[PDB]
């Protein structure tokens, strides 16, 4: 048999099918002619995310919540969606991808996948449930990007049918305001209505604030009377930010620091550490500040500095050493006070410096004497012959040749910045 | 005093609506709204009466969500409600048309499976939505079994008839014995017969072998 | 306005290119030219359904191509499945020695450096629909007369089946486990995207 | 109670409880309904799959299944009859006896009879084998009268 | 006050007789006499409760003319009567003889069509008045049509 | 593993008490060296039986 795919009036008796990562497509059927056939599907440079939706209808609206872990992006990329660049959206119809029309997208609060928000749209007419390039039975929607994979934040989840709501201030005590309402406290309406099967609350509430205490009132007034609302020295910068931005746990001002220098006049760098108390969301061993806060902080201070000075606001880019020790001379029991339990306690004590948590010790970045006292205080301990905490030269995951902290340091940070000395 | 004097009592029987069939505390209760009290909220958990029930036995049917039911109350206490039965109305018609002759009775489910008793004609018919049925009919004097693929078996006054839509396979681990006054075998293409230990054709009158060509060994 | 629309499935792909196509002179380039990967279940730990460990649930919306990242180490994602299939009557072969020859012609020349049959066997994998399922493995190795000449627009492929092999039969969804609307036998060829030759 | 008199009592129905569980598990989908007695005889209606199944405690059952497109009758001794998309199949655990007071008529495109030991056919008023094409008689030994 | 203070109320449950099954206003009601009020006139329209009912589904049986039934009243109002069930008596005997062993259960209609469940012997038998029957018998290990 | 035993009040089988543990991940119901359908736990000693 011999087949010219471009010739009419010929018994082109062959069927051609393309194989795709999640399906297939019929390309050429017996009797057909064409002018451009390929043996393979064409995939261009970039990334694609496919979302399949169940039980919709071709003229209904869909509201989607995208919950991101804010700050979890790679800070060391130069291609970052400058200008008016953004993530593109398309829908599937008869195995083809098609652009949405202007009246079909209602809102997009997350144009570059950097912050949590809502996406809302209607299901377009001609949306199709019966397809081959992607499994049938679902409406399919595509999002795409041509940038390196880390320029966007990592996701936690995607939910349909999201609704936003807010605390009503009445004559009661808003104790839940300092640390917000915990996940899963809400399950019902005031009047339980018959048609609602159910309500869920996955994440902690946010953006609230309780009335000032006497202690805070005095603290705030007393500082203004000293710094005069100007950002001149170290204390000024550090206290202006902690008073202004309520969800910053620690701050550090660096007098001559630029990204390539620790001796450049006419500049400054500020390092911000978040609280991340709600560990249900946050990665407590890599706490990070999102772009919103990094930019708001820079704007706030640059207005108060001097005509001639701009400050930069960055994440700490944490790095740290960790302890090992002689076995405890006593324990409550092999299980009750297992070495693993001691390890967990040690991690918490250090974690409290890296991220908010309780810890009696003044700092993680301390001499073994502090560590010894922290352990000696335990109700399930008696002694330990020796201890050490060098940096993990043997950490394979982060490339080898890593600096170690062996030379009798009291857990000193590896660097002025890009270090934390708070491993956990 | 009514409802032991501990609460306002509710007299007579009342009508309610079903909102939830899954009982969180395992007592086989169903949740029902009572519209004369409140027709918007979820309702309360009620016990259901059945025509037959016991330890792992009984006749079980449950109402669908939004079905209408009749409810009684133990000791006239509003929170000791019992479902006694289901109701029909013009909004939820009865599948069997009313008549003073009362000839038709039976069961019909949600998916369309029926079991109907016809007294006038002494007929019992069991049938599914896509044609699989069994019928016992005294007005015909017959039994019919028929499927959706065109296969059919009938026992009646003319004997037993079997027909197949595609093919037919008769097998036994033992012997197969056919008897009758006249045995007639026909094929529209080929006929074959074999035996691993021999074969025989015989008669007391005349044996006949014919074809356009006859071959022997 | 509330209704019943629900998110059912999440899938992802990524195509990263390092080397401009014009610099591919031979299949066995000294340098990788790019990477292609997929996640059939984008929101699982390994991309295939493994549960996230208790401490954290985090995933990349468009996959990833490196194992060690800024703080941790992830399982590798499987590489993308790419290829095609041909169906025609001439494949209805039930017995004897079977020799199958395929020739392919394009509008443009293929490469400045032609290719040996041993190069093609590192780039592609071919399977047939047979009596007991797919015929695959050693019996479907390309033979020595296959290859691509240097300035040519034509690629040639060559396969043979022993007399001891199962018959080649028309496609059946209940036997060959798929969903194609094909009433003939199938010949399926996939690229070994794990290898440089397949990707190229 | 009639007229609220303690000695005019009427039983209206039976109740279930955790001490006397309901044989059919509750669900808001409400797919399964039916009858189950003391001895284990069941009659169950499955709406999801359009299936009616009647079954006794030791394997005697009749099933009408629209998700298969078939009717199955099966006993406890291994005897079985099935009507489905491939036609009608009958199997016997031990033997099979077909009898009539009248004629027996078999028809089909191809009739194939096999025996693993012996085959016999008789007629008190004669017998005949015929065809329009070729008749064949073979064996290791053929005897005629 | 009883029956909302709008009429004399009727307490407890009462016994009535069926006189008419065809409802002139389409609500599926039946007309019933209540002898303690008046045993000579036609009676009033009552709603009937069923073990299973819904939109074009359910288990439907209706009483015959002159059958005896038990009647309840919504909010104790004499004109919101509901039929809850049918009664037996020596004038209308129960087809299945009573026993503390309780071995026999089933359905028997007006024309004589039966469906009987025998627990003692694990037997299910379906039979019409002139001999057409299907039997599933675990005490024989057989199926007969 | 260290987080799977919660307490052991009977370390040498001399006195009555409570043993408490979690069922480990990768515990298997389908085995052949011991009957299937059960999770199986083993205790052992190398001392005389009394």
């Amino acid at each position: 048999s011999s087949i010219d795919f471009s010739s009419s009036s010929s018994e082109n008796q062959v069927s051609l099918i393309h194989e795709m990562p999640f399906g297939f497509q019929q390309v050429f059927t017996p009797g057909d002619t064409d002018n451009s056939l390929y043996l393979v599907p064409d995939y261009c440079h970039g990334g694609e995310l496919y979302i399949g939706l169940e039980n919709g209808k071709n003229l209904q609206q869909v509201t989607l919540l995208l919950q991101f872990l804010e700050g979890s992006e790679n800070p060391d990329i130069t291609d970052i969606f400058t200008g008016n660049q953004k993530i593109k959206w398309q829908y599937l119809s008869q195995n083809q991808w098609q652009d949405f029309q202007s009246g079909e997208i209602i809102q997009n609060q997350t144009p570059r996948f950097l912050k949590s928000g809502i996406f809302q749209f209607s299901i377009p007419k001609q949306a199709n449930l019966d397809n081959t390039v992607l499994p049938p039975g679902y409406h399919w929607i595509k999002a795409s990007m041509v940038k390196p994979f880390d320029v966007v934040s990592q996701l936690i989840n995607i939910h349909a049918q999201a609704v936003e709501a807010v605390f009503e201030d009445q004559g009661s005590s808003g104790n839940h305001l300092e640390k917000g309402l915990p996940a899963e406290t809400i399950s019902k309406l005031q009047e339980r209505l018959s048609w609602i099967k159910s309500i869920q609350q996955p994440y902690p509430s946010t953006k609230g604030k309780a009335q000032e205490s006497d202690e805070d009132y005095y603290r705030r007034v007393s500082e203004r009377l000293r710094h005069k609302k100007r950002a001149i020295t170290l204390w000024d910068y550090e206290h202006l930010i902690l008073q202004k931005f309520p969800k910053v746990y620690k701050v550090k001002c660096l007098n001559h620091t630029c990204s390539s220098s620790f001796q450049s006049p006419g500049n400054a760098t500020l390092i911000l550490v978040p609280d991340t108390v709600q560990q249900s969301v946050f990665d407590i061993y890599q706490p990070r500040v999102s772009q919103g806060t990094l930019n708001d902080v820079a704007a706030f201070v640059n207005e108060l500095n001097s005509f001639h000075v701009q400050a930069k606001v960055i994440n700490p880019n944490y790095e740290e050493v960790k302890v090992d020790v002689k076995v405890k001379f006593r324990e409550g029991l092999d299980v009750s006070f297992y070495l693993t339990k001691v390890k967990e306690d040690i991690k918490k004590f250090l974690s409290p410096w890296a991220y908010d948590q309780e810890s009696s010790v003044e700092f993680g970045v301390t001499l073994h004497r502090s560590q010894m006292i922290h352990y000696l205080e335990q109700l399930t301990y008696v002694d330990y012959i020796t201890d050490l905490r060098l940096l993990k030269r043997q950490a394979g995951s982060s490339p080898c040749n890593p600096i170690f902290i062996e030379t009798t340091e009291k857990e000193y940070i590896q660097p002025s910045n890009p270090k934390s000395i708070l491993v956990s | 005093p009514p409802a032991a004097g501990l609460t306002a009592a509710i007299s007579g029987l009342h009508v309610g609506l079903v909102t939830d069939l899954e009982d969180p505390d395992g007592e086989d209760r169903i949740k029902v709204k009572i519209p004369i009290i409140n027709n918007e909220e979820e309702g309360v958990w009620c016990r259901q009466a059945f025509p037959d029930a016991g330890n792992e036995r009984g006749i079980t049917f449950r109402p669908e969500i939004e079905d209408e039911v009749i409810v009684g109350f133990i000791n006239e206490d509003p929170n000791d409600a019992v479902v006694l039965g289901m109701l029909h109305s013009s909004a939820n018609p009865n599948p069997i048309e009313a008549s003073n002759d009362n000839h038709e009775k039976g069961i019909q489910t949600r998916s369309g499976i029926k079991m109907i008793f016809n007294d006038e004609k002494s007929i019992l018919q069991i049938e599914t939505p896509t044609g699989n049925l069994v019928t016992l009919d005294d007005d015909a004097g017959s039994i019919t079994i028929e499927d959706q693929n065109g296969n059919k078996t009938v026992m009646d006054s003319d004997g037993i008839t079997m027909e197949s839509a595609k093919d037919m396979n008769l097998k036994a681990s033992g012997d197969i014995n056919l008897e009758g006054t006249n045995v007639n075998i026909k094929a529209n293409a080929e006929f074959k017969a074999e035996g691993s230990a021999g074969a025989e054709v015989s008669t007391s009158a005349v044996a006949v072998l014919k074809g356009s060509l006859v071959q022997i060994n | 306005v509330l209704n019943k629309t629900k998110v059912g499935q999440l899938k992802s792909l990524y195509n990263e290119i390092s080397v401009e196509k014009e610099e591919i002179k031979e299949l066995n380039t000294p340098i990788s030219t790019g990477t292609f990967v997929m996640a059939p279940m984008a929101n699982s730990f390994d991309g295939l359904g493994e549960d996230f460990p208790k401490g954290s649930e985090k995933w990349w919306p468009f996959g990833y191509t490196k194992i060690c990242n800024a703080s941790t180490v992830l399982p590798a994602l499987p590489k993308a499945r790419l290829g095609c299939s041909i169906s025609s009557k001439l494949l209805k072969l039930s017995e004897g020695t079977r020799d199958i020859i395929l020739e392919f012609t394009f509008n443009k020349p293929i490469l400045p450096n032609g290719e040996d049959y041993t190069a093609l066997n590192k780039a592609m994998s071919i399977e047939l629909t047979g009596e007991k399922g797919w015929i695959a493995g050693l019996p479907m190795t390309l033979k020595s007369d296959s290859g691509i000449n240097s300035g040519s627009k034509k690629m040639k492929l060559s396969l043979t089946l022993d007399s001891e092999q199962p018959a080649v039969v028309p496609y059946q969804t209940e036997l060959h486990e798929g969903s194609y609307e094909v009433d003939e036998p199938l010949l399926r060829v996939l690229f070994k995207t794990n290898e440089k030759e397949g990707y190229n």
